[PDB]
RNA sequence: UUGGCACCUCGAUGUCGGCUCAUCGCAUCCUGGGGCUGUAGUCGGUCCCAAGGGUUGGGCUGUUCGCCCAUUAAAGCGGUACGCGAGCUGGGUUCAGAACGUCGUGAGACAGUUCGGUCCCUAUCCGUCGUGGGCGUAGGAAAUUUGAGAGGAGCUGUCCUUAGUACGAGAGGACCGGGAUGGACAUACCUCUGGUGUACCAGUUGUCGUGCCAACGGCAUAGCUGGGUAGCUAUGUGUGGACGGGAUAAGUGCUGAAAGCAUCUAAGCAUGAAGCCCCCCUCAAGAUGAGAUUUCCCAAUUAUAAGAUCCCUCAAAGAUGAUGAGGUUAAUAGGUUCGAGGUGGAAGCAUGGUGACAUGUGGAGCUGACGAAUACUAAUCGAUCGAAGACUUAAU
């Protein structure tokens, strides 16, 4: 792996945990390609613990997962970390890992940069 | 004399006799074939063809270097082969021996002989004026603003031009060497493996060649 | 290691305590030195009363270093300060008694006389 | 580090052989979006 | 160490199953056997543990020890032939696993 | 060298040492050959051949140079804008301030000595180190190669045995030739010793966030401290210097004329130096004098064949191009399941302590870059270039 993305590491910790957040929440995204080429495994290792679903992984499926967004589905609210334990990990219980799909749009009209989709299978 | 080539695996020690440590190198050679005699009468020089690893066979949308194509698979079965990937000659060697299609084992290598081995060597990029040429740097305090760099070129209005052998930065790595009289230690032959005395240059997975020396 | 501007100590009864190196006997521009080899020093800190005042240059070896000794065996020490012992023209010791160890190194670099009287070789 | 001389015509576009651009891959009008 | 093998097949008869078991600060003696002639003596050295890396051939630990004032050390390979046998006789308890604040 | 002359430069040729780099010359400081003598032996001394390589760390004052301790096989003299400031410094050098002495009636000087005092430039052309695109080499393409030519490496010391024999008045001392161990230097590598290791493991203070339990996170040099995988590294780990030959300097000689004899050069002719070309490593056919083999591909302007490139996944490679590994008949990178190496015994319940704590379930749990296996994700789709053997003159 080993990207740096132009950003110091106070910096890239911080970008690598929104990108995780926001896409489960919509489950699609649009990125450049280098930052999706970088959620394709923190992501990919997250849902690993939610499988397990025990006491201890919920500890660690917080340290890198955002702070607790009071979503609002039809009629609801969610977390982002009950909604991970609950539903994804529901659908995903007799695949192996490779749960990602990247998706080469055009590029960008201002800086000429790559533009890619992602979302989940 | 004799020859074999093969690839650099790793690195690790034995102990001897004394219970003395010894530093070796690991060299796999398997799936040696000769695959053409030469002669003075046709080429001017004799010598000794030599091809070691084996790959797969011709295909139809080919778009790599594993499947071969058919000037290689014309080449192989003419010796009765299959397509080799490296490929390599050897002239200091007798030639009344070595017949046409076999294989080469490495016990034709004793253990105590005496050797001298060529590869590749490792990259760098571009790389400066001191670690490539390794020459002294400049000052760091006391009011300086020379710390690594060439310090002249030349000398003045006479010589106005500046020499050809002259040290400047750029690349060095990817170059051929060769080092002289190492020693063998150990050969196996189930695993088709011949240890050296010494560290020898490449990367690992990389290409080694093996050849008797010539010195006394 | 032992190189110019360094100082030791000393390890026998012959009043000089402390010294600084000043030199190594090899000569192509040798800069170290470690067991086994011949320097050049002074002193800079005795004892009252001895054979060896201050402010006399000498000849010294080192017995002990920081830097160990890498035996053809697969094996190295090491020790916790230096040390050093001064010694004559005849190639031996100008006091008497050894104190605290030395280095069987020594033993096939012909200080036998140093080895012949010391409690602790190791 | 000032320029002795002018630049003529000719070394002026000599030197531009090689700045231009290139084209796009060509799939069936459909992108290359792999 | 399965890279694929070849290493750790090669370097499998200079191993030695006769050697007991040893963590950091687990007192223990090593009876060398020195050559400095025709035939020559073993000379103990006794001594704590500090130290332990690797693994294969090439693992090693060292041990500490005062003699006259001085501190002294040495470290050794586990598998050599010099070293007829090892003798662990205390054991203790811990928090690290290098140790340095001993000097 | 101190100078003489005043031929270029005053619409600027802008600077004495030291630092970094290097390059030539011998009228040779050491090593290498020898002659000569009072060199008996050593130790030298003298002149002769020789430039391949080699040629030290520090104290006092500005110090160019000078003196001094300490080592060394030896610690060489000269050139190249008194080599190098569009590569560095500014102690020294003549700026403006102020003291101290010789001077002047005063403005001020001659400094005979001290203290304090702004270093401008984005490299066009040639030259140089490194890397690529375009035509060409009488059909087109993929692998392996010869080497006209060019560059590089080149140093030395001590112990001991040779062998106390040639020789030396005896003691002393070679030749011979055997190793052993080294210093400086030049190159590959990371198994060991060790250094770093900013997406790894424990410990630990302050303060914000959950009207607190602390199990968690954020910023405070990575908040600090103890350690440390892959990876690049030296202070670590291993090789190298060549011997050996072909002749040539001085210098040793033999037949041999000169002039009978003589005599090392005259017709002749063996000898002999680290120097010179050959032997060892590296690049090389744009070597327009464009080479040599091996196999593969073969037409109705004109399509297309062998065969490559665009394009997407990645590193053993890398400024960018290029080189290399692989493209669904597929193990390329990621992930998932197993291992290694590293940290050093989690959470959560359960016994023991009034208490903060320690024990046991369990060498526990977590683990970025290394290894393996496995088609769950994406390498889809599809496009573009691309040859059809001339002419004599011979032999067939
Ligand atoms: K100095
Ligand atoms: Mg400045
Ligand atoms: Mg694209
Ligand atoms: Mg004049
Ligand atoms: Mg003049
Ligand atoms: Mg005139
Ligand atoms: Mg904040």
């Amino acid at each position: 792996g080993y990207r740096k993305l132009g950003r110091t590491s106070d910096q890239r910790k911080a970008m690598l945990r929104d990108l995780a957040t926001s896409l489960i929440i919509s489950e699609r995204i649009e990125t450049t390609e280098a930052r999706a080429k970088e959620v394709r495994s923190v992501v990919e290792k997250l849902i690993t613990l939610g499988k397990k679903g025990d006491l201890a992984s919920r500890r660690n499926a917080a340290k890198t997962l955002r702070n607790v967004e009071i979503l609002n589905e039809d009629e609801t609210t969610q977390t982002a970390l009950q909604k991970l334990f609950g539903e994804i990990a529901e659908r995903y219980t007799e695949r192996q890992g490779g749960y990602t799909r990247i998706l080469k749009q055009g590029p960008r009209r201002g800086d000429g940069a790559e533009s890619v989709i992602i979302e989940l299978v | 004399t004799k020859g074999i080539l093969g690839r650099k695996i790793g690195m690790t020690q034995v102990f001897g006799e004394n219970g003395e440590l010894i530093p070796v190198t690991v060299v796999e050679a398997k799936e040696n074939v000769v695959l053409q005699k030469k002669t003075v009468e046709v080429d001017g020089y004799n010598a000794i063809q030599v091809g070691f690893e084996d790959k797969k066979a011709y295909k139809k949308d080919a778009k790599s270097n594993k499947y071969a194509n058919k000037p290689a698979e014309g080449h192989a079965k003419k010796a009765d082969a299959a397509p080799k990937r490296f490929i390599r000659e050897f002239r200091n060697v007798d030639v009344d021996a070595y017949e046409v299609g076999q294989e080469v084992s490495v016990d034709t290598f004793v253990a105590g002989d005496v050797i001298d081995v060529t590869g590749v060597s490792k990259g760098k990029g571009f790389q400066g004026a001191i670690k490539r040429h390794g020459q002294s740097r400049g000052p760091m305090s006391h009011g300086s603003h020379f710390h690594r760099a060439p310090g002249s070129v030349g000398m003045a209005s006479d010589a106005s031009r500046v020499f050809k052998g002259q040290k400047m930065p750029g690349r060095m790595g990817g170059n051929t060497v060769t080092v002289q009289n190492l020693e063998v230690v150990q050969v196996d032959t189930e695993n088709k493996v011949i240890l050296v005395k010494g560290n020898v240059p490449g990367p690992k997975k990389g290409l080694v060649e093996i050849r008797t020396s010539i010195k006394k | 290691m032992i190189q110019q501007e360094t100082r030791l100590k000393v390890a026998d009864n012959s009043g000089a305590r402390e010294v600084l190196t000043i030199k190594v006997l090899g000569g192509s521009g040798r800069k170290t030195a470690n067991i086994g080899d011949v320097i050049v020093c002074t002193v800079k800190n005795a004892t009252p009363g001895g054979v060896v005042k201050k402010g006399d240059v000498v000849k010294a070896v080192i017995v002990r270093t920081k830097s160990g000794v890498r035996r053809n065996d697969g094996s190295y020490i090491k020790f916790d300060e230096n040390a050093c012992v001064i010694i004559r023209d005849d190639k031996g010791p100008r006091g008497t008694r050894i104190f605290g160890p030395v280095a069987r190194e020594l033993r096939e670099g012909n200080f036998m006389k140093i080895v012949s009287l010391a409690p602790e070789v190791l | 580090a000032v320029p002795k001389r002018r630049t003529s015509k000719t070394r002026k576009n000599k030197r531009r052989t090689h700045f231009k651009i290139s084209v796009p891959g060509m799939t069936e009008e459909y992108k290359l979006s792999h | 160490m399965t890279n694929h093998k070849l290493i750790e097949a090669v370097t499998k008869s200079q191993l030695r199953t006769d050697l007991p078991s040893f963590r950091p600060g687990d007192t223990l003696r090593v009876h060398v056997r020195i050559i400095e002639g025709t035939r020559e003596r073993i000379q103990v050295f006794e001594g704590v543990v500090i130290k332990r890396r690797g693994g294969g051939v090439s693992e090693t630990f060292t041990v500490r020890k005062i003699s006259s004032g001085v501190g002294v050390e040495r470290t050794f390979p586990l598998h050599t032939p010099k070293i007829e046998k090892i003798e662990v006789k205390r054991r203790g308890k811990v928090r690290r696993a290098k140790l340095y604040y001993l000097r």
